[PDB]
RNA sequence: GGUACGGACAAGGGGAAUCUGACUGUCUAAUUAAAACAUAGCAUUGCGAUGGCCAGAAAGUGGUGUUGACGCAAUGUGAUU
RNA sequence: AAUCCGGUUAAUAUUCCGGAACCAGAAGGUGGAAUCAACACGGCAACGUAAAUGAAGUUGGAGACGUCGGCGGGAGCCCUGGGAAGAGUUCUCUUUUCUUUUUAACAAACCAUUGAACUACCCUGAAAUCGGUUUAUCCGGAGCUAGGGUAUGGUGUUUGGAA
């Protein structure tokens, strides 16, 4: 596992052709979790705001596979 | 009768233990560089040799017609360092450490690890704090003579090559080992000779000595030169025996 | 009775150049505030022309009588001085504390340095310089 | 305070052994790990590893010395050097 | 409290049986085999650890990229920076010592 | 306060002498643990390698010996005094 | 050379399942880096980096090593103060007593802070009125104390794994 400090690095391993999937993990706290399944790593993004979150989640690309938990 | 304790001491469990040490301690192959000038070594370490009272010296050598380096193992001499330059040869310099024929070193001088053949690589006073003296030589058909640590006098070739100084370890022998353990620990490293048990001690099957209803020889313990083993036990081919009282 | 003066070769003795032959530029005895210490800048030889025979050819020698310099300011106590000394043509005033904070400027003196030092070699005067010390 | 007055380093042994022998072995065993001086360096820091092996400390001088078993130097070795020094002086002049 | 096995069937405390325990997120006290710890490399000429080289077992070197297995200076990784030093200093001295007794042969 | 209290448990009896082995150690598995053996210490013996001691049917063979008299081999006595 | 956690069976499990890793070998599938003539830069230095051409030969290192003694740190365990959830006791007393309150390999960044270093090394500087200093007396003009650096780095921290 890897963590991603970046919304921009993030961005760049999900138009990757490794990238199958991401995963949506809202915690407790408010907080969300981004997490990109690549051959092998897997990539964690935190993000801390939910306005964030949402222009992240449609910051994806398209035909990116996003998967709620 | 039995075979007795010195007869079964043809290897198996009386061969030396051999593990824990790191080379046999020789001279240098004798060699062009070594016949007609010399060849200049370092001191690289010098260790402890489990068995033996004396240190070793590992010196390294530059090979005269390869390259590469050969490292040889001597006999330290007292006052050897690691880091010190010595030098063998027919031209080297009358120093403690180096190599020299003892043809080419005046008469007095105290050598060691000294060849019986030109060339066997040494053999005469290499245990701890021994040395050989030069004591003449003779120029035509050269032989030199020398002194040993028995008190021998014994004629060398005026081309076997004999090591500058006394052999490191000093007096070694000079401090009691006080208790069985300290013998137990010396001997562990060398071979299975300690402890031993008296022949008297025994039954006659066993030893020549054994048996009787006090412990006792029987007969004298000096025993011809010419015994047959088995029977050659005791003091063999003894000039004389008791306590001397002033000898040469 | 200085021994470090600007044209001196020295050898330096610490470093990623340690082992290199260098040419003393200027010899800042006292210390300043970047670099509080005697230091010196020098030009020095990073990597050495490979030697030349007459069997080889034309473009052949031209590869090999090349060389790499470099140019550093060198604490006193990192040089040892030698007994040689360079003639030092041009290099007389181009290296100077203001050259190292700009690394165009660093390129620049560099590239100045390779051309006297190649063109020095070349015409052998100071053979032992361009000759790497052996240790 | 003195701790003893006669056994010193050989009171380890207790009464054991016989007086001579515990007698014999203090006097080389006060030889044996004394501190003596590098030549070489001119500190103290000279003791002994292994009988005949004699190390030095320090950043400088990490050189190992072959010398006496319980000494650095012999009275024997001593002697053969000067000894060897005047024959070697001798035959050069 | 928690009481721990062997993970393998080695029975013994050896030197290749190290062990050390974990907590688990199952709550569960069991150990972990691990590996003996790693040397730094050594000088040639005075035996020190070098720096700037992490303690690894010797395989594991391979997986380094270069500049983790040396330091960017003559016998990096080979030698100390002191005992470099003496060498360069020795190296030149005695050539020098070379040259003027050629030249006080003549 | 039961003139009790290391309250169970745990946990040295001590001294005066004689014989003997100095000590720690070792052995008769299944009747002997000792004053026997060993031991440090002391002494004697052989031998400088074309050698001493030991081995093998023999050998272009083995051990001591990765050795060299401050050593290896063979005995005796048994710390010290 | 290299694997961890959770789950699973009547009966196997570091082997199955779920999830998350790692090592070795092969080919070279992309991307990046250096090279306009050649194989990078920074730092006084210790040394640093995302890469930073290196055949033969040589040399060095690791693998690689006893035993006892105390001292300092870490991890798990043990103990303790609150909160929560459930349980035991409740003539009387007991804001009570008991249980649960977990976090792996691997990855990243820091790091003597918070616990354990002036341990090793480098730079400045030049010490008698000698100082520094350990439980244990070692260290210094062969460069002390001090000031500032460099390296070694997890069973430590903050996170990812991961709720
Ligand atoms: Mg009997
Ligand atoms: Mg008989
Ligand atoms: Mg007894
Ligand atoms: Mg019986
Ligand atoms: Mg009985
Ligand atoms: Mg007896
Ligand atoms: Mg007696
Ligand atoms: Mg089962
Ligand atoms: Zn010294």
């Amino acid at each position: 596992p890897r963590q991603i400090s970046d919304i921009k690095q993030f961005l760049e391993i999900a138009r990757r052709k490794d990238a199958t999937s991401a995963r949506i993990k809202k915690n407790t706290n408010k907080d969300v979790k981004f997490k990109l399944r690549c051959s092998k790593y897997l990539y964690t993004l935190v993000v801390a705001d939910a306005k964030k979150a949402e222009k992240l989640r449609q910051s994806l690309p398209p035909d990116l596979t996003v998967t709620e938990v | 009768g039995r075979v007795i304790r010195a007869q079964r001491k043809s290897g198996g469990i009386f061969q030396a233990h051999t593990r824990l040490r790191k080379g046999a301690a020789q001279l240098r192959t004798l060699d062009f560089a070594e016949r007609h000038g010399y060849i200049r070594g370092v001191v690289q370490k010098i260790i402890h040799d489990p068995g033996r009272g004396a240190p070793l010296a590992k010196v390294a050598f530059r090979n005269p017609y390869h390259y590469r380096t050969d490292v040889e193992t001597f006999v330290a001499t007292e006052g050897m360092y690691t880091g010190q330059f010595v030098y063998c040869g027919k031209n080297a310099a009358l120093t403690v450490g180096n190599v020299l024929p003892v043809g080419e070193m005046p008469e007095g001088t105290i050598i060691s690890n000294v060849e019986e053949k030109a060339g066997d690589r040494g053999a005469l006073g290499r245990s701890s704090g021994n040395y050989v003296i030069i004591v003449g030589h003779d120029v035509d058909t050269g032989k030199t003579r020398v002194k040993l640590p028995s008190g021998a006098k014994k004629v060398v070739p005026s081309s076997a090559r004999g090591v500058v100084g006394i052999v490191a370890g000093g007096g070694r022998i000079d401090k009691p080992l006080l208790k069985a353990g300290r013998a137990f620990h010396k001997y562990r490293v060398k071979r299975n000779c300690w402890p031993r048990t008296r022949g008297v001690a025994m039954n006659p099957v066993d030893h020549p000595h054994g048996g009787g209803n006090h412990q006792h020889v029987g007969h004298s313990t000096t025993v011809p030169r010419q015994s047959a083993p088995g029977q050659k036990v005791g003091l063999i081919a003894a000039r004389r025996t008791g306590l001397l009282r002033g000898a040469a | 009775v200085k021994i470090l003066k600007p044209g001196k070769v020295a050898l330096i003795t610490r470093g990623r150049f340690a082992g290199k032959k260098v040419v003393i530029l200027q010899a800042i005895d006292q210390g300043s505030k970047s670099h509080p210490f005697g230091h010196a800048v020098v030009a020095g030889v990073e990597r050495y022309p490979l030697k030349v025979t007459k069997s080889m050819g034309a473009k052949r020698i031209a590869r090999r009588s090349r060389v790499k310099p470099f140019i550093k300011v060198v604490n006193y106590n990192h040089l040892m001085p030698t007994r040689y000394a360079l003639e030092l043509d041009n290099l007389k005033g181009l290296i100077t504390a203001d050259t190292f904070k700009e690394p165009t400027q660093r390129s620049a003196a560099r590239k100045t340095v390779k051309k006297t030092f190649e063109e020095k070699y070349q015409s052998g005067k100071s053979a032992w310089f361009f000759t790497p010390l052996r240790f | 305070t003195k701790r003893t007055k006669k056994v010193g380093v050989t009171g380890k042994y207790g009464v054991r052994y016989g007086a001579s022998l515990r007698r014999d072995v203090r006097k080389i065993e006060v030889q044996q790990h004394s501190r003596y001086q590098c030549p070489f360096c001119g500190r103290n820091t000279v003791k002994r590893t292994a009988a005949g092996i004699w190390c030095c400390n320090g950043k400088g001088c990490k050189k190992v010395l072959a010398g006496g078993a319980w000494t650095v130097t012999t009275a024997a070795a001593t002697s053969a050097r000067s000894t060897i020094r005047r024959l070697r002086e001798m035959v050069e002049v | 409290a928690q009481r721990v096995t062997y993970r393998r069937r080695l029975a013994y405390n050896t030197r290749s049986n190290k062990t050390r325990i974990i907590k688990t997120p199952g709550n569960n006290i069991r150990y972990l085999h691990i590996k003996k710890l790693g040397t730094i490399p050594r000088c040639g000429d005075t035996g020190v650890p070098l720096q700037g080289i992490p303690a690894l077992r010797p395989r594991e070197f391979a997986r380094l990229s270069h500049n983790q297995k040396k330091v960017q200076r003559a016998y990096g990784g080979c030698l100390s920076a002191n005992a470099v030093k003496d060498r360069i200093v020795r190296a030149f001295l005695i050539e020098e010592q070379k040259i003027v007794k050629q030249k006080l042969k003549q």
